């Protein structure tokens, strides 16, 4: 929305007399610019989650976040599957996905909050392995939240 | 619209780029001037030593320009197309002075002026004005007056350097035509024939004494420090 | 691979994606043959870092990548500011909530 | 057509010319053009023999068009190894076969050199080359027709033929010019500008002829005709580029290690498989109802289009194998035959391509049928062709739930035919020793694969410049002089625009025979001077020894003055033939001439020495002329002639 | 490679190719012609930190055509070029009306490309030592 | 590895074979020492002086080619240095003893 | 959308109200509900005629009960021409000189016959060339090398 | 350089005044009057050749 | 001195700052003095203040 | 090739009207100048070797 009308990527469109080819090229530019907007949208989205990330009641399952962008008139055509634009949680799993190493990052946040009260849960790292196998990672994070 | 008698207009402006109009700042005359006049002056330096028969004349400066014209205001009732007003010429002169003379507290100065009539287009400042009142109604309302005006010329400094496209300081390119030699072309570009071996080294020429007639050469500027 | 691409000779009909515009980053195409299904990016990240080193101050990138990378470098100043929030949060709690 | 108020920017616009004025330098150009149409957007040509007034290239380009693309451009690349490293050489030679159609280039020179409005007569439009080494030819009788046409126009003053030098013989060339000189004398108001046939010794099929001696023997008319024209020599090298199309240029490739076949063969191995065509072939083999139907049609159509694209990729690689297999022509044949058979399933023999085309057109019509009737949604399938077109893929698939009764089918004969192509191509792997990867491919095709080489080739192509006969530049120069000084000023010592150099250098020994010669058939020279560039040197007519008509400016002045007086006297044609008319005719003629004298055209200290007019019975007329209805007016004129030579002398005294 | 101070840049209606992952570029005279198309397609206040870029030709819509107008049009065009396109010198501006009824005004601008480098031309290997103002 | 701005020096003085004015002055000095008894007119219309200036120009051309770098002066048509130098891969290694 | 408001198969044009950057809300377009008509598509043309016709009509009231003969016909013409010459100088009418801007014709054998004299009719014919606005601006660029 | 008949003068403009007299109704001028003053220029190499200055 | 305006449709914050101060660079100080977070889209009934620049 | 046309030792020759004697003298000058060219040509030739 910061570009001039001449570019043709604004709400009022582009006059018909200029032909199809120019309209097509405008579509190509919108595609290109989405690579810059999806990143900026993520950073704004991340501010909205600070309250959850540091919550004493219950933290989130993800540590990185994204948003659907809907102030662009043809996003329903630009995206191969518009379904994702109806739910930011699905969009997050699809666009960031594995890059979000949630188990390690969630533990770092919890340990910091626990440390603020001068407490320490280091021993769970191995004592729980005499009770459970791989499932300890989920169990331990649940116990740390309960403690706070 | 050839048959239309065009009338002279003056508009007031707020900025030195002439894009932001003063609100209610447009004057239109009811009678055109008879003529107008321009003035142009160029100054030179003319010092010479004693015993000599002529001086070396050096260019110094181009001085600012000047425009002059006269106006007539009349609401007596003999000119076709106009009406007699209850107060005569009182509101015509007061609107004319608000445009061209009065101090503006938003900009701490009088207004920028653009003067347009037909082929004429002039930007500048008012310098001088005289108004003489001639006829009156019995209760002292004026109905005729004459005004003489002098306007100076304004150029913004960013536009002066773009109009004086000042160019041994910049880069140049030419194409070789048949009949060209390297020392004659160097003389016309630099003022001296002695730089021909630096032009040939910057172009990778070995046989510079015979140039081929399709070659495009570069001419770099001279270094400054 | 999630965005349609529109050729200039079709009346706004899609044909493929934007895959070919980032293919010059990865020096071994093996690693991205199925990129959308990876769970291990160590090999891929390695080749990308070589690319970035190779073209740093070379003057040789195509203009669409030149903008994208310059943008990513400008964002490093946002990361610096954003990561100071944890300290501001702690200071607020001890000094303005608990008054210590 | 615009609908919304605003500011628009357009590349191509039409301009409103409107005011004609009298000028003395108005050429007509007779020759061939791309097209010839009154209306910019119709298919018909209707301006061919209709002389038209043009103000600039901007008008020419909208009625006649541009230049023809050259077919003679060759590009050659060679790969060699230096100490182990590869090194590529790029070679783009000057074309030897060039298009014979020069009017477009000639007009660019005319306008560049100061020409004004002019007349265009086309004699026909451009045709095609027969082969890369066989250009189209020019029919002499086409130019004669155009000359006969311009004969009927009153405005033109100069005659030029832009494509005369491309006539098959010199005999035809000379005949054309003798005709033009005779027409100039018949009409009494035109001048002809002549070129030589060639600047190089040319062969007539019998003997090797020198161009200046050949032009002199060619133009065998007398003084009465020679005074109406002048010739210039040599030809000039300009700065204009040739027009071409990159797609039409084929690149030859030679290398130390032959990898052309290997590339084509690897691409074909990828072709003959499930990821290229088996998946295609396996899949290929009431408003709601329309919407559902239309979706199903589109699916088939999309599948067919992929199969069609596959065919094109195959032809592009197989052809490089054919081109590269220089040795063992038996294999070239085996490869070619395999490809030729494969193509029969897509080409007119059984055309898959038209089925796909027809389904597209039908699909639009059924979607739009809903606009007005249930009938359309029936006719589009059973009166029109949807049933008929799907049948061409499978003759009677409808016979069973599983496609059955395929009495005929357009699908999957591809499998066997691809195997035949690959086997034939593989035979070339031990045959091709010298061709590289790009051999046998088009210039545009390589752009994606390589770019450094592509850009280098284009730069080399654009280094070749156009060479033209001098006559069109002279017509431009004449216009400049007429506007700056007047028709009585000599055209010599004027520089030419867009000229790098004369084609040849003419020495002083030679130049003397061009200016003064026993036959009087002088030729004006084009010369290069140090610090000045190319100038026109000399301004004489083909009757250069004549005491009255040797200078161009003298002859052109008279043509002008006579035309103006002739028009002025038309107002007296049906007046009584007596003293009251004779006196009025004299006063008018004298007024015209006194103005020319003040202007500097006529010689003499006072009018008594510059001109005279005599009219009267007993002076110019007798009793019999009065009875016949004749009136005789006698006029004499003293004119200004140019200086050609400067002679200096020095003498001294002692202080 | 003599004419390297006119520079190289993005095409105005940028086109993206798929045969190679690149955006098309322009150079030299082609680049100049697209610069002119951009300048006269944008309004004065449309750029964000460039509040004075573009032109005012729209002021003349829905007005009669006469000598005063033509003088004003010429002034607007010449100033826009002096401020924003350093590589050219205008040669001639031809203003005519081709339609008795349709509301059309036809403006033809002719110009000359400069052979020497301007002090306002920001082309990378030159402005560093030659771009004084 | 970026492009730099290109310019030309303004002190065109070397007092050697690439300096036209220097050569011209030396030429005249030699002429006076050897032939002033007979040749005294050194004005610019003199054929003698004209010939001297032409020769001085030709000398500068020769000097300029002598200064072409070695990489080009001894280059082969096909590239490489086969007949000029032995390379490090060939002349530095030693048999193992 | 805007293109269909300005040009349409029915001629029933609608003028648009639009917001422009740095300017605010402007009126864009000035056509009538007979927008494809060759004479009456512009608002200003139709309003000019209504004005001019009313003024002339009032000016001619002074001749209503005058004799119907040459001494009246000439006076009616002179008056109408004076009105129109002022409108021409003002810039309403088109034409380099009055002969191309307007005309007035009155007379027996020109506009009237014997029967009209008997009935008491007087026929005056007037023609006018008027000024129309510019709606579109088309630019073109071309170049030469120094 | 100013040339007319016998006159030949080289120099510089110093002063100019232009006054516009008649106009078309749309403001196009059709008559004007101009007054001009020109100074004289001699190059310094030519001054010493014209002053052939000759006990020395 | 101090100033107030009302936002009309078509206004942007850096263009309004240029017409009041002479420079577009003060737009982040105008947005902080009005409590604006989404200053890149202004709503068309808002009344803003424009404080003067500090002197020492 | 560095001398003026007046000297008569260039490619375009010398105009016939100037007579034989002047043409002969031009031939004499060409002879003389070869003493300077043969030496310069040697030095250029030596670089090539």
């Amino acid at each position: 929305h910061e570009f001039p009308e001449t570019y043709g990527i604004s709400d009022i469109g582009l006059p018909p007399k200029l032909g199809v080819k120019r309209a097509v090229l405008a579509r190509q530019l919108k595609g290109y610019l989405l690579f810059f907007d999806q990143i900026l949208a993520s950073y704004f989205e991340h501010l909205s989650k600070i309250k959850s990330l540091l919550s004493l009641d219950q933290g989130p399952s993800f540590t990185y976040f994204t948003q659907a962008i809907k102030d662009i008139k043809d996003v329903e055509e630009l995206f191969k599957d518009p379904t994702l634009l109806e739910n930011d949680e699905e969009l997050t799993k699809s666009l960031i996905g594995k890059l979000d190493d949630t188990i390690e990052r969630r533990n770092q946040l919890m340990d910091h909050l626990i440390a603020r009260f001068a407490e320490n849960f280091s021993s769970y790292a191995f004592l729980m392995k005499f009770l459970y196998g791989e499932s300890t990672d989920e169990i331990v994070l649940q116990d740390k939240q309960s403690f706070l | 619209s050839e048959g239309k008698l065009e009338k002279l207009r003056i508009v007031a402006y707020k900025d030195s780029k002439f894009s932001d109009e003063v609100e209610n700042g447009e004057f239109i005359t009811l009678l055109n001037p008879e003529k107008y006049k321009f003035q142009y002056r160029v100054e030179q330096n003319e010092d010479q030593a004693s015993g000599t028969s002529s001086a070396p004349i050096r260019f110094n400066k181009i001085l600012p320009q000047t425009l002059e014209f006269d106006f007539l205001f009349d609401r007596t009732g003999v000119i076709a197309g106009y009406e007699v007003t209850e107060d005569g010429i009182i509101n015509d002169i007061d609107h004319f002075k608000k445009v061209v003379y009065d101090y503006n507290g938003e900009k701490h100065k009088p207004n920028y002026l653009m003067i347009t009539w037909g082929s004429l287009l002039f930007k500048g400042y008012l310098k001088e004005m005289d108004i003489e009142y001639k006829l009156f109604r019995p209760d002292g309302t004026p109905i005729r007056a004459m005004a003489t005006t002098k306007i100076g010329e304004f150029v913004e400094e960013e536009l002066r350097t773009a109009q004086e496209n000042n160019q041994p300081d910049m880069s140049h390119y030419r194409t070789v035509k048949e009949g060209d030699t390297l020392p004659l072309m160097t003389y016309r570009i630099y003022g001296d024939s002695k730089y021909y071996l630096e032009v040939a080294k910057a172009n990778g020429l070995t046989n510079f004494r015979r140039l081929k007639t399709g070659t495009e050469l570069i001419f770099p500027p001279l270094q400054k420090q | 691979r999630k965005i349609h691409f529109f050729p200039s000779d079709l009346a706004n009909e899609p044909l493929g994606d934007w895959r070919n515009f980032f293919s010059t980053i990865v020096s071994d195409k093996t690693l991205i043959s199925d990129i959308e299904n990876l769970d291990d990016f160590e090999k891929l990240r390695g080749n990308i870092e070589e690319f970035l080193a190779a073209y740093d101050q070379s003057g040789k990138l195509t203009p669409h990548l030149t903008l994208f990378v310059s943008f990513l470098k400008l964002l490093e100043t946002s990361k610096k500011r954003f990561n100071q929030l944890t300290k501001r949060h702690l200071d607020f709690y001890y000094q303005e909530i608990l008054h210590l | 057509t615009y609908k919304t108020p605003g500011v628009y920017i357009e590349e191509i616009t039409k301009f409103p010319p409107s005011v004609a004025q009298v000028e003395t330098a108005i050429p007509a150009f007779i020759g061939y053009t791309q097209f010839a149409r009154t209306k910019p957007s119709v298919d018909s040509d209707d301006l061919i023999l209709k002389p038209k007034r043009i103000s600039s290239l901007l008008d020419f380009t909208t009625y006649y068009g541009g230049a023809q693309n050259e077919q003679g451009i060759t590009v050659k690349l060679t790969d060699t190894l230096i100490e182990g490293a590869e090194n590529r050489t790029i070679n783009v030679p000057e074309p030897t076969f060039k298009s014979p159609y020069l009017m477009f280039y000639s007009l660019q020179m005319y306008f560049a050199n100061g020409g004004g409005p002019c007349y265009i007569v086309s004699t026909g439009v451009y045709d095609d080359w027969s082969d890369s080494e066989t250009p189209p030819t020019i029919n002499f009788s086409d130019l004669e027709s155009g000359l006969a046409v311009i004969r009927k126009e009153d405005e033109p003053t100069l005659l030029l033929f832009p494509d005369a030098t491309n006539l098959p013989t010199d005999d035809e060339f000379y005949s054309l010019y003798n005709s033009a000189l005779m027409q100039c004398n018949d009409l009494q108001d035109r001048f002809t500008i002549l070129d030589t046939y060639s600047d190089q010794t040319y062969n007539d099929g019998v003997e090797d002829l020198d161009p200046i001696p050949a032009l002199r023997n060619g133009i065998n008319l007398t003084k009465d005709y020679l005074k109406y024209g002048a010739a210039y020599y040599p030809f000039v090298q300009t700065i204009l580029n040739y027009q071409y199309s990159a797609d039409e240029i084929v690149i030859q490739h030679l290398s130390y290690n032959p990898n052309a076949i290997a590339t084509a063969l690897d691409n074909l191995n990828a072709v003959n498989g499930p990821t290229f065509i088996d998946a295609i072939l396996d899949d290929l083999r009431n408003s709601v109802k329309v919407a559902n139907f239309a979706s199903l049609v589109e699916s088939v159509l999309s599948t067919l289009n992929e199969l069609i694209d596959a065919k094109e990729e195959i032809n592009k690689d197989v052809n490089s194998a054919i081109a590269s297999s220089e040795e063992d022509n038996a294999i070239k044949t085996a490869i070619s035959d395999a490809l030729d058979v494969f193509n029969e399933d897509f080409e007119g023999a059984d055309k898959i391509e038209s089925v796909a085309k027809n389904l597209s057109d039908l699909l639009i019509k059924i979607k739009q049928a809903d606009t007005n009737t249930k009938v359309e949604n029936v006719l589009s399938i059973n009166a029109l062709n949807f049933s008929a077109e799907f049948e061409k893929l499978l003759t009677y698939d409808v016979n069973t739930g599983l496609t059955a009764s395929v009495t005929l089918d357009l699908f999957a004969n591809i499998g066997t035919r691809l195997d035949d192509i690959i086997a034939a191509v593989s035979a070339a792997e031990p045959i091709d020793v010298n061709n590289g990867k790009l051999n046998g491919r088009l210039l545009s095709d390589i752009e994606p694969l390589d770019n450094a080489t592509y850009n280098t080739i284009l730069l080399e192509i654009n280094s070749h410049k156009v060479t033209l006969p001098p006559s069109s530049s002279m017509a431009g120069a004449y216009a400049r002089v007429d506007n700056d000084r007047g028709v009585w000023k000599s055209p010599a010592n004027i520089g030419l625009n867009y000229v790098s150099k004369p084609s040849v250098t003419v020495s002083h020994e030679e130049q003397e025979s061009m200016n003064v010669h026993g036959t009087g058939k002088s030729v004006n020279a084009i010369r290069s001077f140090v610090g000045k560039g190319t100038l026109v040197w000399g301004a004489r007519t083909l009757a250069g020894n004549d005491n009255e008509w040797r200078y161009i400016s003298v002859r052109r002045f008279f043509n002008m003055a006579e035309e103006s007086i002739k028009k002025a006297t038309e107002q007296f044609v049906f007046e009584p033939n007596d003293g009251n008319t004779w006196v009025r005719v004299r006063a008018m003629i004298e007024n015209f001439l006194i103005l020319q004298w003040r202007a500097g055209a006529l010689a003499g200290a006072k009018p008594e020495h510059a001109f005279y007019v005599k009219v009267g019975l007993g002076q110019t007329m007798t009793a019999q002329d009065i009875l016949e209805g004749n009136m005789n007016v006698e006029i004499g004129l003293a004119v200004v002639r140019p200086a050609e030579f400067i002679i200096l002398k020095f003498s001294h005294k002692m202080q | 490679k003599s004419k390297d101070f006119l520079g190289t840049g993005w095409g105005f209606p940028p086109e993206f190719e798929t045969s190679i992952g690149q955006v098309k570029t322009t150079s030299g005279v082609e680049d100049i012609q697209k610069s002119l198309e951009i300048l006269f397609s944008t309004k004065i206040g449309e750029r964000i930190m460039q509040p004075t870029y573009g032109c005012n030709l729209d002021e003349l819509l829905f007005s009669p055509i006469n000598r005063t107008l033509k003088t004003y049009v010429i002034e607007l065009i010449k100033n826009a070029i002096l401020y924003h396109e350093p590589r050219i010198d205008p040669e001639k501006i031809d203003i005519t009306q081709g339609n008795e009824i349709e509301g059309e005004l036809l403006i033809h601008l002719q110009y000359i490309v400069r052979a020497t480098n301007s002090r306002k031309n920001m082309v990378y290997p030159f402005y560093l030592e030659e771009g004084t103002n | 590895t970026l492009n730099k701005h290109i310019s030309i020096p303004k002190d065109m003085s070397s007092k050697d074979d690439l300096d036209f004015h220097f050569l011209r002055e030396e030429g005249i000095r030699y002429i006076k020492e050897l032939g002033s008894n007979f040749w005294t007119d050194y004005n610019t219309h003199d054929p003698g002086i004209t010939m001297l200036e032409v020769l001085c120009y030709a000398i500068s051309d020769l000097g300029n080619r002598i200064n072409i770098p070695i990489e080009d002066l001894i280059a082969n048509e096909e590239g490489g240095v086969k007949g000029q130098f032995y390379k490090v891969q060939e002349i530095l290694p030693s048999a193992p003893t």
